[PDB]
RNA sequence: CGCCUCCUAAAAGGUAACGGAGGCGCCCAAAGGUCCCCUCAGGCGGGACGGAAAUCCGCCGGAGAGCGCAAGGGUAGAAGG
RNA sequence: GGCGACACACGUGCUACAAUGCCCACUACAAAGCGAUGCCACCCGGCAACGGGGAGCUAAUCGCAAAAAGGUGGGCCCAGUUCGGAUUGGGGUCUGCAACCCGACCCCAUGAAGCCGGAAUCGCUAGUAAUCGCGGAUCAGCCAUGCCGCGGUGAAUACG
């Protein structure tokens, strides 16, 4: 039974399975199942339908999930856009926002390596 | 139609927390799906679980209680 | 790992404490 | 013949409210739907003809009617083709079958759309035919997800006997289609 | 962060120049050297000539920038590309 | 250097020049015979991956499509599919 | 304000690519140092950084302090998978007129690239190599993965 939208985790151990959902981490999956009181050591394939709909009545109402959480964060970047803040133009240029010296290695946000002329050869 | 590889399309049943659509007339009877929209849940009925907005209640009104910088 | 801010091994390499490494053994 | 709730919902609540709205004198110029069509544009199936063997029956599970393939009309070399090359398949649904497909469409198929916040309301052709297409096919309850290997959506057509789209917008709202107001 | 033990808007030099522009009219652009200051909530719809190091740049205070400080809206570094 | 098509060719036909401009020396057991059914190219909106058109709706569209290949004649009340 | 700018290139380092491994609970054992214009035992509130009270200590008598690897038990079944932690959103705690360019942390989500490194190249001959943590200097605090030291477990090989 699908729990969070359509793309959900299944097949072997609910406790670390739920972590695969964006917006659901290791701490809140431990903070949301004991309040439903479901055994973390069970395999997701063998569960009663009562708790899979009880778990589908407790995590998608308390907080935002994958689709709607991305919509706010993407708009949060757009909200920090068109104002002229240092956080806004740093995203439009596609460079890291918290310090992180860009002279040396910053390839995570910039992307792949490019090669220029490079004098004295 | 015509006899061959054609589904007979028997009356079926579908179970969810929203309810049992008694009729539903589809192939592979007594099927399990996650939800049923337009019954009671699924926003057409105005649920709004999180009422996400942070431009007024903690950014414009009731502002002196804490800091700023977004929602 | 040692750089993971959410584990026992990462807090000792950093030197900070919290939920994943409380000030109580 | 076969008792359908959506046509019962039509003939009891949707049918008389529209006569009150536009003042239809006779019982026939009221908007009426007959012949909904489903088109599955498998452009990626140009290379393979065995993939259509694993897609015609999967569209048949949600309609209860075998679909027919459509061949290429002409030739354009920017796409891999010939005069043959079965690419897409299209099936039409009518009385007592088009009604039951919509009942599973509005309530079970449609909620599976991630971040569904209404349908695009200005997608009318001007005559009264509201077209829309979907990109995922496992939204239907007949798909168990353990038998799918290829992701492919579809373009369900639409129909009415309405002259204008202003008449069809009401019938498309009274029957239960969620729009963006 | 101050972490709420102490309140926001640390500089007392520009608030003396803006806390009467609300009661008294005459909306005037004002120059400043207080980059470190926080933005002001009760003075939306105005402008401030924030100093970046050489030239006081004017910035229209809008309804969204009630959160960030003044230095983020005043770049002290310009790039314009490097493909030249 | 032989054959086909248009023009010159002067309204039957025919008509020359080292006059203008193209094709042919093939192809098809289906692209043939018969019976039955179906109607094009385009234009406009609408529609997941879809862009100037991949497949699909709904109007408009009697010929500009198509008829294996050059061109002409002809053709949907089909020789077209 | 800049010394931290970034389409690039190089040197030194750090954490990794996992199962002779990762996580969680309990349980042990060091040396060298520092600290009354400080270290903070011990409670209370907070998931936590920390805050409020508050005992002792001019200190082989008090505190930093917990050492970690190790040991016991449980989970994971080898899948870019509780390996791996970057990058980004939100919320916060301390220092300090004062943290946007330029801090350090804490929490909730991100959890990307990387599945053993082309040509080349470095270190080491006995408690060294490898691996594991602790302290000090400067310092209000700090980008310290650096540098100066201290201990824990402990190989291989050398015909020549
Ligand atoms: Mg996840
Ligand atoms: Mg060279
Ligand atoms: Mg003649
Ligand atoms: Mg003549
Ligand atoms: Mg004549
Ligand atoms: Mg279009
Ligand atoms: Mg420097
Ligand atoms: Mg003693
Ligand atoms: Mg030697």
């Amino acid at each position: 039974a699908r729990i969070a939208g359509v793309e959900i985790p299944r097949n072997k151990r609910v406790d670390v399975a739920l972590t695969y959902i964006y917006g659901i981490g290791k701490a809140r999956a431990k903070e949301a199942l004991e309040k439903t009181g479901i055994n973390p050591a069970t395999r997701v394939k063998d569960l009663t339908e009562a708790e899979v709909v009880r778990l589908r009545e407790y995590v998608e109402n308390t907080w935002k999930l994958e689709g709607e959480l991305r919509a706010e964060v993407a708009a949060n970047i757009k909200r920090l856009m068109d104002i002229g803040c240092y956080r806004g133009l740093r995203h439009r240029r596609g460079l890291p926002v918290r310090g992180q010296r860009t002279r040396t290695n910053a390839r995570t946000r910039k992307g792949p390596r490019k090669t220029v002329a490079g004098k004295k050869k | 139609m015509k006899e061959g590889i054609h589904p007979k399309l028997v009356p079926a049943r579908i179970i969810c927390g929203c309810g049992n659509v008694i009729e539903t007339y589809s192939t592979k009877p007594e099927i399990y799906v996650e939800v049923c929209s337009k019954c009671h849940p699924f926003y057409t009925g105005q649920q709004r679980f999180v009422d996400t907005e942070g431009r007024v209640e903690r950014f414009q009104r009731r502002y002196g209680d804490s800091y700023r910088k977004g929602r | 790992g040692k750089g993971d801010r959410r584990t026992r091994r990462g807090k000792i390499w950093r030197g900070t404490y919290g939920k994943y490494r409380p000030r109580k053994k | 013949p076969l008792d359908v709730a959506l046509k019962r919902k039509y003939y009891e609540e949707v049918r008389p409210e529209l006569i009150r709205r536009f003042g239809y004198q006779n019982v026939w110029e009221v908007p009426r739907l007959e012949k909904v069509v489903i088109n599955q544009g498998l452009g990626e199936a140009k290379e393979d003809a065995r993939i259509l063997e694993k897609a015609a029956q999967e569209l048949a599970l949600i309609t209860g009617q075998k679909p027919a393939v459509t061949r290429a009309k002409k030739s354009i070399s920017n796409f891999k083709l010939r005069k043959g090359m079965p690419i897409g398949l299209r099936v039409t649904l009518r009385r007592d079958r088009m009604w039951i497909f919509l009942e599973k469409l509005l309530n079970v198929a449609l909620p599976r759309i991630r971040d569904f916040r209404g349908l695009n309301p200005n997608s009318f052709d001007g005559r009264g035919n509201y077209n829309l297409g979907l990109r995922e096919q496992l939204i239907f309850p007949e798909i168990t997800y353990d038998m799918v290997d290829a992701l492919r959506g579809m373009d369900i057509a639409v129909v009415t006997t309405a002259e204008t789209d202003e008449e069809a917008r009401a019938l498309l709202e009274l029957l239960g289609f969620p729009f963006r107001k | 962060p101050r972490s709420l033990k102490k309140g926001v808007f640390v500089d007392d030099h520009l608030l003396e120049k803006v806390l009467e522009l609300n009661a008294k009219g005459e909306k005037r652009l004002i120059k400043t050297w207080s980059r470190r200051s926080t933005i002001v909530p009760e003075m939306v719809g105005h402008t401030i000539a924030v100093y970046n190091g050489k030239q006081h740049v004017p910035v229209y205070i809008t309804e969204n920038m009630v959160g960030h400080k003044l230095g983020e809206f005043a770049p002290t570094r310009t790039y314009r590309g490097h493909g030249k």
